[PDB]
RNA sequence: GGACCUGGCGGUGCUUCAUAUCCCUCUAGAGGAGCCUGUUCUGUAAUCGAUAAACCCCGAUCAACCUCACCACCUCUUGCUCAGCCUAUAUACCGCCAUCUUCAGCAAACCCUGAUGAAGGCUACAAAGUAAGCGCAAGUACCCACGUAAAGACGUUAGGUCAAGGUGUAGCCCAUGAGGUGGCAAGAAAUGGGCUACAUUUUCUACCCCAGAAACGAUAGCCCUUAUGAAAUAAGGGUCGAAGGUGGAUUUAG
């Protein structure tokens, strides 16, 4: 559309000036770069990421506009053109070809991305049964060519890790070795130091566990990790904390002496005692009482 | 000063001036309410305490018979009131101190007995911009009348002047000036005399005021009020004043007034201005500049006075000193025009842009007259990428053009032959108001319609002549119903012939038709090839058709041509064989 | 021209209150110090209960800077519940967001 | 106050600089009660 | 109180009660009269008021415009009667309406 | 049911500009403030007589420029420079429209006494983000 | 109208003098088709020609890098340099003694009355100080309050008159009698 | 912050010393305790100016003599 | 360029820091470039630092007349953002800390500047 | 009267469910005692409004005077106002909300079906439905994508407010408007919600969880002092040392 070769004259003229106020007036100034001149330049300061200025060409602003499918003769282009789904119905039937064809020889795609690449609204029937024709052509056994089609159909996975992150270990103070890794729960943060070897110790705030923690359950909870990996007079500690009470300062130290006895105790175990729930954080916290209510889910008396 | 908005740019000269004159019309219409209603706006919020921003009080505060009352209606400069309760103070039998009888009299004469003019004088330039090349001397004795108040005899202020008991300099000094500034020459020459009989001095500014006095005496000779103007100068001298810079700028104003037989004294007052040790000013300049630059002079030696000006006026920077240095720059590029001096231009312009002189222009006509002469003479004789790198730094920042101009801006383009960037230059005059100049349009289209061009211009030019063609229409009743010129349809008919817009053509044959305006043989000829390629013999009997009936005598030759080059039926061949016995 | 009568009567209390000032503070302070003779306060409690009573700052009731409603009034702007509703939901008051902690 | 803002209301509206559509109402409203009242 | 004021389009959505006026003013028209140079009056350079004379000539034209407006308000539109006034019967609604087809009726 | 700046749906005709759309809860995910004066931070005194001005400078515009201002004005306040930017119609003339701006560039500043300045926005049509 | 001065405008045009001040954006100066809003469901965030949400963006358009830095060819007219007083806190320190607090807050509208900003407050080192024996328990046990232990700094604090300078005069005054006491030898000294 | 506003000078002695402005009477009496306590107050006053404080101090001055 | 060297030695400032506090972080961060580079050229040295934002939240009644438990919640974002100038000039404050001054942002601009001018003892 | 269309209902059928709701279940309470605070009733010369869910520590994030519109008594007339009115109607309304909603529908414009009736429009191995727009969803706030917030249309209930303010209609302007001064907020009784208890996982003291000792309960009442205020409600001490023995039916919340 004219629209859209003006908007697009447009954008890379205003793209030039956009450098020239800027700085970098030779010729190749990126997206990002984009992206950085009008933050600068109008700052935002509103919370919806799309609510915010931009600048980009008008290809990724301007939606999609399906060309015409007949010329002026009538005569629609595509053959199935009064079943009104064309790309769809041309899909379906060259993949119901190349079954039979093959039949005579011998993740997934979402709806949405599909709707994309077909530029037609689909129902999700239909979108049912365009996969499992293309699982029948993947179970069977089809060649290179069918192999290109299933493939330009199926997309990325961005498979992620779950090993635990190991510190680096610090052969520091005189020359002792340490890891120094860091624990937070219920408002309480503990940023504890472990040496390798030293027999048992923890400097809790300048005190030992006894002083620091009277209550059997905290020394229980101090306790934990070595206990599960049998390393218990061992390693030596000393940590400082802040905030929180008697129980979420315990657990803040638990998590950071389990964070970081993992970079003393081997890959296999560290994995086990992750399993075992030692190395992850406690997202349980604290609610919001709410207008009208005698706490954060308490009601009042009588509503029915 | 104007909006950045495209509907709120003005577009012309005239637009930019009533938009100002209606901002400054919302100004000192806010003035007025504000100070008429001033309680509503003594709540100060701002610290430090601005009066500037407070109103003003105009009403007397002091209603009780006194000389405080009496300096309190001064400082309000309430004339009426003033002279009505110095009567009454003279009824109660109160001596009046001499300094307040003194500001009394300084606003009498300062105002001719009249109240202050309630608004603020910015008129009396309200000429028309189509007669700015004729009759510069009638229009001297129709532009230098101010309508100033004539001294009338018997006024409050000889009332005064008359009542009070002793009489001192300053009195007689304000008495002398206010004559002066009211027309009352001789009156003001008899004060002096009786001055001098009284023995008292006159100030710097009372015996400026008597030579413009003497100057403008009725019935003398230049040599009587030259002498006149010495005998004032020694008086000068022997009462011990000093002269200064508007002492000699009004003698130079008077010598202007003296024309060719003051050039020597102009010289002889500026030498004696450099040897008594005072600057010269722009007036200064402007005055002797505008003293030797007079029409009907043969020689042009007194125009060189210009470059010796410069010589001495390079890469100076200058403080306001006097009221006509905003018309210097104006003076000296009217000579710039008149001598045809680029390099001279250039010179000035390098002074203006020397440090804050560009404040020196001064006024907006002031302005549009300075570049449009610097702007004429950029198209007269530079070359012409320099021309238009000047007419993008200028317009439209520094000035709007004006009609003429446009005329002017084509002709450099024209002898340049750089015709391409005529639909440009086009369009930016119809977005600076240049749509309805019957002058331009006429320009443009001879200029654009002359020669055969490449397509993709010639097209440009199609769409720049349908347009104007467009203009010609939408003029609905106006008084001016400029008839539709035959240049201007014979060239944009020649020009939709060239880029191939042949229907339009025969339309505007048409328009040819309905105005009764003969057609041009070029026209005819062009489209008599347009009908050979389009293979239409009722076409070409209609140009042949057309030419008779207009008489032509190129109508044997187009019918020739169409029995040459067409296969024509009978009917249509005793038709224009009829044709060609009623010409003949 | 003001809001209501009650608006034009605190406006009045305000006046009067911030002329009578002065006076009214010399003496109280007078009462609540211990250094006067017990009976050298009795007269000068007689200019306080006798200064009047529409200064004492006992009866300067913070109502709306915009319509009179005395009780639901928040200070830091002199606007009511609904009013500052109104106001901060059509968005010509800065900062003011709805909270979502 | 109240005074200086509404009062300079008053005097502006009747110097024809300020237009309030409350105030065209209850002209209007009044003209059309007197008509009857 | 000016504060207490409202806009027009909000204090009639009130009075109709529908869920549940000032055009005949020139930009600078008022009681007082002090006819100015941007308003009313175009741009001599010269504050005026006018008298009490053609004050009242022209606040009466007004309120005549009014009430002429207020007849062209309530004229009387004709409508033809089918088989009966108050009726829908023989009422004749135009020609169709033309086909987005590029077609007529 | 909430109906505070909730322009309810009409029948599909009812033109609405983006900010009158928007409803309160995206006073500042999506709309922003019409007015940008500091008092409403967390340290200042005089947030209450900004305020007041506020409205009376919403309402002083809105019966001045009668009838030509598309949507509502930005009261931004920087330094003693209140700015009443606008977005003005296109229809009265421009004589007029220099007139009212020079009537309150003044008029505001003996008001509130401080350099109050107006930098109109002319524009053809009312603007239209959707019709409800 | 008029066709803008946006596509008037050409590159290598000079953009500190287009746009000298700040200023509400002016989108039709400005040659860059920002656009803002949230957009519409089968749409385009809004255009620029008439947006409200692009005017009520504080619009740092006055000021780019290239603004900044011919900004100051003329800004360094105005300044010195320090001495060799060196980044060394402790050289700094025995240089220059004291230090004060004077400190002024910046508001926005009509008036620039802010009376907390007389607040002055005076922290000096007795190391510093130097002449100091048996008369530093004189100062010490005469400020109560002072002296935090840790760090040898006392720190007396004046917001008892309006004015800034006479507040720094306040300081200077109670720091030097305070001086003047501790070396005053008093009769009592001895039975303590 | 502080533009303009400048109180004639106070300079630091006349706004909380007010021995000058005090007056001495009997200062083992009372009154004169009072006088002591009232200087404090006013010495503590950074909003009101010296002329103030020896507006009230003279208000106490005639009244107190009054009785 | 009118420059007037007069007469009497610097008041040696030191530890100039600025306290920004403002409703939009965006238009904070803006500004510590336009800071950040503006000492960069001025020759003066800065440091970044962020004071963390405060909200006050606080609770209106929705309904006009009744209804206690239905309840609207308003909060103010304010945010700081710290740029200490240290080792800075007497000359070297009034350009810098008036250019930034007068160069401040609308509604959405603090400048708490505090300063901590050196001297001598007497 | 006959026959239908649509909706509501059914102590209406089958199936699948609810999960803090439906039951069986789990924890802490209400209902029993005292106190605080609303409301009813009684009372008084003494406001008004809310009044099953969706009123009842509700307009009030708040009444000694003020507030205040109530009452008594006495005064004011172009009255802070080109007046005013807290006069009547929320069954004329704007405004801002409750409720279903702890929902998913509301739908312009077409098209088809019903012999061209009210109306209706389902079958993916598919039989007429296509759909812009609002709503859920999505995107945002807070610590995550979780949870909690916000959000939740059309309409329902002439549901709530002319007393927040504005306001149509009808009324008053010797009045129903304006001001000053002093009182109104008491329980033979009743009920809603909270607070504290009836102790031994308790009580007092240190300590802030390794002791000593006891083997109880008023934030009421009277007295003293203080805070604030012109003028005492609040606060501390003193004194005292109630009823009360973990509360039936029913019910609440998670
Ligand atoms: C007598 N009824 C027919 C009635 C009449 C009017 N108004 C009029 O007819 C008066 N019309 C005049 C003034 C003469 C023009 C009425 O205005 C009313 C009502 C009914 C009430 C009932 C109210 C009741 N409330 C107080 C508990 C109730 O049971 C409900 C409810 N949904 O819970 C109501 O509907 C009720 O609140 C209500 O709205 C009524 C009226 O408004
Ligand atoms: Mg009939
Ligand atoms: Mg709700
Ligand atoms: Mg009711
Ligand atoms: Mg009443
Ligand atoms: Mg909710
Ligand atoms: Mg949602
Ligand atoms: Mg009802």
């Amino acid at each position: 559309e004219d629209f859209i070769k003006k908007q697009i004259e447009e954008f890379n003229i205003g793209k030039r000036h956009l450098a020239n106020m800027m700085g970098e007036d030779p010729e190749t100034f990126t997206q990002e770069d984009i992206d950085r001149a009008i933050a600068y330049l109008f700052p935002s300061g509103l919370f919806e990421k799309r609510a915010r200025p931009v600048m980009k060409h008008p290809e990724q602003i301007f939606p999609r506009q399906r060309a015409i499918q007949w010329g002026e003769d009538g005569r629609p282009f595509h053959y199935l053109f009064y079943t009104g789904k064309q790309s769809y119905y041309s899909l379906m039937h060259d993949v119901y070809g190349m079954l039979l064809n093959l039949e005579k020889h011998q993740r997934w795609l979402i709806k949405e991305e599909l709707e994309e690449m077909l530029v037609e609204k689909l129902s999700d029937l239909d979108y049912m049964q365009f996969i499992r024709l293309l699982e029948k052509l993947l179970t069977s056994q089809c060649g290179a060519a069918e192999e290109e089609f299933v493939q330009r159909f199926r997309r990325s996975v961005t498979l992620e890790s779950k090993k635990q992150l190991i510190e680096p270990v610090q052969y520091d103070e005189q020359g002792m070795a340490f890891s120094k890794s860091e624990g937070k729960r219920k408002t309480a943060k503990a940023e504890a130091i472990v040496y390798k070897h030293g027999s048992g110790r923890i400097k809790v705030n300048g005190i030992d566990y006894q002083l620091y923690f009277p209550i059997t359950q905290d020394r229980e909870q101090l306790m934990f990790p070595f206990h599960f990996v049998d390393r218990l007079g061992k390693h030596d500690v000393t940590c400082t904390v802040s905030g929180g009470g008697r129980s979420a300062q315990a657990g803040a130290i638990r998590l950071a002496m389990a964070k970081a006895l993992c970079s003393f105790v081997t890959e296999d175990e560290v994995e086990w005692m992750r399993q075992a729930g030692l190395l992850t954080t406690d997202p349980r916290v604290r609610e919001r009482k709410k207008p009208g209510q005698e706490g954060a889910r308490r009601k009042f008396t009588w509503k029915k | 000063v104007f909006q950045d908005d495209p509907y709120l740019m003005p577009a012309s000269s005239l637009e930019s001036r009533s938009f100002l004159l209606a901002k400054k019309s919302g100004e000192n219409v806010a003035k007025f309410i504000i100070n008429s209603y001033p309680k509503y706006f003594q709540k100060d919020i701002a610290e430090p305490h601005i009066p500037c921003l407070m109103p003003e009080y105009f009403e007397p505060q002091i209603k009780d018979i006194s000389e405080a009352a009496l300096k309190e209606r001064i400082e309000l400069r309430k004339v009426k009131a003033s002279v009505d309760m110095f009567d009454q103070l003279l009824q109660a039998g109160t001596t009046v101190s001499l300094e307040t009888t003194n500001s009394l009299l300084d606003l009498l004469c300062y105002y001719g007995d009249q109240e202050p003019s309630t608004d603020y004088h910015f008129q009396q330039t309200g000429q028309s911009e189509a007669l700015e090349e004729e009759n510069d001397e009638t229009s001297r004795r129709k532009a230098g009348h101010q309508f100033g108040v004539t001294w009338r005899a018997k006024n409050n202020a000889e009332r005064i002047f008359s009542l009070m008991p002793e009489k001192n300099e300053h009195s007689y000094c304000t008495m002398i000036r206010g004559m002066v500034k009211h027309r009352a020459y001789e009156q003001a020459l008899n004060l002096y005399t009786e001055l001098l009989n009284n023995r008292l001095h006159a100030d710097v500014y009372t015996f400026n005021a008597l030579i413009e006095a003497t100057v403008c005496a009725i019935n003398e000779k230049f040599e009587e009020k030259w002498s006149k103007i010495l005998e004032l100068l020694r008086h000068m001298v022997a009462q011990k004043v000093k002269p200064n810079l508007q002492t000699f700028n009004t003698i130079l104003k008077c010598l202007r007034r003296f024309h060719v037989f003051a050039r020597s004294p102009a010289l002889q007052v500026l030498r004696e201005m450099k040897a008594i040790g005072i600057e010269p000013s722009l007036a200064t300049y402007h005055h002797i500049i505008r003293l030797f630059d007079q029409p009907g002079d043969p020689l042009k030696r007194s125009s060189f006075i210009i470059y010796d000006i410069m010589n001495e006026l390079m890469g100076k920077r200058f403080s306001p000193k006097d009221p006509d240095d905003d018309k210097f720059f104006q003076s000296a590029m009217s000579i710039c025009s008149s001598l045809r001096d680029l390099e001279l231009a250039y010179q000035v312009h390098g002074l203006l842009k020397t440090g804050d002189n560009w404040k020196f222009i001064g006024p907006d006509q002031h302005r549009n007259f300075y570049y449009s002469k610097f702007f004429d003479l950029i198209c007269l004789m530079e070359q012409i990428d320099v021309t238009l790198k000047w007419y993008e730094d200028l317009i439209p920042s520094a000035y709007f053009p004006h009609s003429q101009t446009m005329i002017h801006l084509l002709q450099a383009l024209d002898v340049a032959n750089r015709l391409e960037v005529i639909p440009k230059i086009w369009k930016d005059s119809k977005e600076y108001g240049h749509t309805f100049r019957s002058d331009l349009r006429e320009e443009i289209l001879m200029l654009m319609a002359r020669d055969k061009h490449p397509p993709e211009l010639q097209v440009a030019f199609a769409d720049c002549a349908a347009d104007i063609k467009s203009a010609y229409e939408s003029q609905p009743i106006r008084q001016t119903a400029q008839d539709w010129p035959a240049t201007s349809l014979n060239c944009i008919a020649i020009l939709f012939l060239r880029a191939g817009r042949t229907q339009e053509a025969w339309k505007m044959l048409g328009l040819f038709r309905k105005h009764n305006k003969i057609p041009r043989s070029e026209l005819l000829n062009e489209l008599m090839d347009s009908a050979k390629v389009s293979n239409s013999p009722s076409q070409a009997i209609e140009v042949v058709e057309l030419a008779s009936a207009f008489s032509l005598p190129i109508c044997e030759g187009l019918t020739q041509r169409v029995m040459s080059d067409f296969a024509i039926n009978q009917e249509q061949k005793e038709a224009l064989s009829n044709l060609t016995a009623l010409t003949s | 021209h003001y809001v209501d009568w009650r608006m034009w009567r605190d406006v009045k209390r305000r006046k009067m209150a911030y002329e009578y000032a002065d006076e009214r503070l010399r003496i109280n302070s007078l009462r609540k110090n211990t250094i006067l003779p017990k009976i050298l306060q009795d007269v000068a409690d007689e200019e306080i209960a006798a200064l009047p009573r529409d200064s004492c700052p006992v009866r300067i009731r913070n109502r709306c800077v915009m319509t009179s409603r005395p009780r639901g009034v928040k200070r830091r702007w002199r606007l009511s519940r609904i009013v500052f509703r109104h106001l901060a939901d059509h968005g010509q008051l800065s900062g003011i967001q709805r909270a979502t902690w | 106050n109240h005074h200086t803002y509404a009062e300079l209301m008053q005097t502006l509206r009747f110097l024809g600089l300020y237009r309030d559509e409350h105030q065209d109402f209850m002209d209007e409203q009044k003209r059309l009660k007197k008509l009857r009242g | 109180s000016f504060f207490t004021k409202l806009t027009a389009d909000e204090l009639w959505k009130g009075a109709l009660a529908e869920t549940g006026l000032n055009r005949g003013q020139i930009i600078g028209e008022g009681r007082y009269g002090f006819l100015w140079p941007g308003l009313n009056v175009p741009l001599v350079q010269t504050i005026a008021q006018r008298s009490k004379e053609e004050q009242e000539k022209v606040e009466a034209d007004m309120i005549q415009q009014r009430e002429e407006w207020d007849r062209k308000k309530k004229m009387k539109v004709k409508r033809e009667r089918g088989w009966s006034g108050n009726s829908w019967g023989g009422i004749s609604l135009g020609p169709p309406d033309p086909g987005p087809c590029g077609e007529t009726y | 049911k909430n109906r505070a700046a909730r322009v309810r749906v009409s029948k599909g005709d009812k033109p609405v500009t983006y900010e009158e759309a928007h409803a309160p809860h995206y006073i500042a995910h999506r709309k922003g403030w019409l007015s940008l004066h500091t008092g409403n931070l967390d340290g200042e005194d005089h947030a209450a007589e900004r305020t007041v001005e506020d409205v009376f400078l919403r309402k002083f515009m809105w019966g001045t420029f009668p009838g030509c201002l598309a949507d509502q004005l930005v009261l931004k306040r920087r330094g003693n420079q209140l700015e009443i930017c606008a977005v003005v119609l296109r229809q009265l003339s421009p004589h007029k429209y220099y007139f009212l701006v020079g009537y309150s560039e003044t008029l505001l500043s003996y008001f509130y006494k401080c350099p109050v300045r107006l930098h109109l926005q002319t524009v053809p049509s009312k603007v239209v983000y959707k019709y409800l | 109208a008029l066709p803008p001065r946006t596509e008037k405008m050409a590159v290598d045009q000079d953009w500190p003098s287009v746009y000298p001040v700040a200023a509400p954006f002016k989108p039709s100066a400005v040659p860059l088709p920002v656009r803002m809003g949230y957009p519409v469901k089968k749409g385009v965030p809004m255009a620029k020609e008439g947006n409200l949400e692009l005017l009520k963006i504080p619009n740092f358009l006055h000021l780019t890098p290239v603004a900044i830095k011919k900004h100051c060819e003329a800004l360094k007219d105005f300044c010195t340099e320090w001495p060799a007083a060196l980044d060394s806190d402790e050289k700094c320190e025995k240089h220059f003694p004291i230090e004060i607090d004077s400190t002024d807050y910046v508001s926005s509208g009509p008036s620039v009355r802010n009376p907390r900003a007389r607040v002055v407050v005076l922290r000096v080192k007795l190391s510093s100080l130097n002449l100091d024996d048996h008369a530093k328990k004189k100062l010490i046990k005469l400020v109560g309050e002072r002296y935090c232990k840790t760090t040898d700094v006392l720190t007396i604090k004046t917001d008892r008159c309006p004015l800034r300078r006479q507040n720094y005069d306040y300081a200077v005054y109670l720091l030097t009698v305070l001086y003047h006491e501790s070396w005053n030898t008093e009769e009592w000294e001895k039975s303590k | 912050n502080e533009a303009g506003f400048d109180d004639d000078g106070s300079e630091f002695h006349e706004h909380i010393f007010l021995e000058k402005h005090l007056e001495s009477f009997p200062k083992q009496g009372p009154i004169r305790h009072f006088m002591e306590l009232v200087t404090c107050g006013l010495s503590k006053n950074p909003y009101l100016s010296v002329k103030q404080k020896v507006e009230h101090i003279e208000w106490f001055r005639n009244y107190f003599n009054e009785k | 360029p009118v420059v007037t060297i007069s007469d009497e030695p610097d008041i040696l400032y030191k530890r100039l820091s600025v306290l920004v506090k403002g409703h939009d972080k965006a238009v904070l961060d803006s500004y510590e470039y336009f800071a950040v580079l503006a000492a960069k050229e001025l020759g003066i040295s800065i440091k970044v630092h962020e004071p963390p934002r405060k909200i006050e939240r606080f609770t209106l009644l929705q309904s006009v007349h009744i209804y206690k438990k239905h309840r609207v919640q308003y909060e103010m974002r304010t945010l700081y953002r710290c740029l200490e100038l240290e080792h800075l000039t007497g000359s070297t404050a009034d350009v810098y800390l008036e250019y930034i001054q007068r160069n401040l942002p609308e509604g959405v601009a603090m400048e708490v500047t505090k300063t901590q001018l050196e001297q001598l003892p007497e």
